[PDB]
């Protein structure tokens, strides 16, 4: 959930 | 079920009340101060430059990518949507009342525009860490580094710099001498848990957000206002545009924020 994703 | 309100005047009586306002911001609303957004830098959108797999493996390209952000946004000032957000929390500070932006931005236009109450989440174009001491410091210098002088340019056809990683900005603490890069969030990068913390503090108890200029696509950002909304909490959207998750939301106003939000935040 921290992770910055597009998806 | 219904489609999303478009009362300016049911979002009003709301904002009259909040003790609590939170301000989700994305590129939309500096977009409007003549930032580029991106959106094509070259043949590349952010998101293909932005990823710590690019700097790995040509740390020149992603910061003559961002070398051109930075020059490019030195110039620019902040708008009235910026100012309308900042003299809004200035307000109702005095009134006891807290008002905090959560931003997606690293333009900083709105530290620029005097918001106090700021969480920066993806980090600055301003800021610098480096990949070896892992230190962070602020830098506005222009050029950032004698190679990037007069690089950077965007039109696509553009050759690339190819300056040697030697000659990168670099490390001026204790003799390190290590690679510096961007202290910005890249894609496949964990947000900082601190400032996530810190987040989820204001949205866990906040009675209204607004959810502003943002494409709401990149994650974890775009679940911030569903989060709220799924409290039953209001949430108001400003775009030019509706988003994925808009119809989640309460109020959607179109139109540039430089218009909708002056009035919304009188
Ligand atoms: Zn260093």
């Amino acid at each position: 959930t921290a992770r910055k994703s597009t998806g | 079920t219904a489609r999303p309100s478009s009362s300016m005047a049911d979002f009003r009586k709301f904002f009259a009340k909040a003790k609590h306002i939170v301000i989700i911001s994305g590129a939309g609303v500096s977009a409007e101060s003549g930032v580029p957004t991106f959106g094509y830098w070259r043949k590349w959108q952010a998101q293909d430059l932005a990823t710590p797999l690019a700097f790995a493996h040509n740390p020149s390209r992603v910061w003559e990518f961002y070398h051109y952000r930075r020059e490019v946004m030195g110039s620019k000032e902040p708008n009235a949507g910026h100012r309308a957000i900042a003299e809004c929390e200035t307000r109702l500070g005095k009134q006891g009342r807290r008002v905090v932006v959560i931003t997606q931005n690293i333009d900083e236009l709105h530290r620029k525009a005097g918001t106090k109450n700021l969480l920066e989440i993806h980090g600055s174009l301003f800021k610098t860490r480096c990949t070896s001491c892992g230190v962070v410091a602020e830098n506005y210098k222009s050029p950032i580094c004698p190679a990037l002088s007069g690089k950077g340019a965007p039109e696509p056809g553009t050759q690339d710099a190819s300056i040697p990683v030697e000659k990168l900005p670099r490390c001026e603490e204790a003799g390190c001498g290590g690679l510096l890069r961007p202290h910005v969030v890249w894609f496949g990068e964990n947000l900082d848990p601190a400032i996530l913390e810190e987040v989820d503090r204001e949205l866990a108890h906040c009675d209204l957000c607004l959810v502003v200029g943002t494409s709401s696509v990149v994650y974890p950002a775009a679940m911030f206002a569903p989060q709220v909304a799924a409290r039953g909490v209001p949430v108001a959207e400003f775009n030019t545009e509706t988003t994925p998750a808009t119809n989640r939301f309460r109020f959607h106003f179109q139109g540039p924020c430089g218009t909708t939000l002056p009035e919304a935040l009188a």
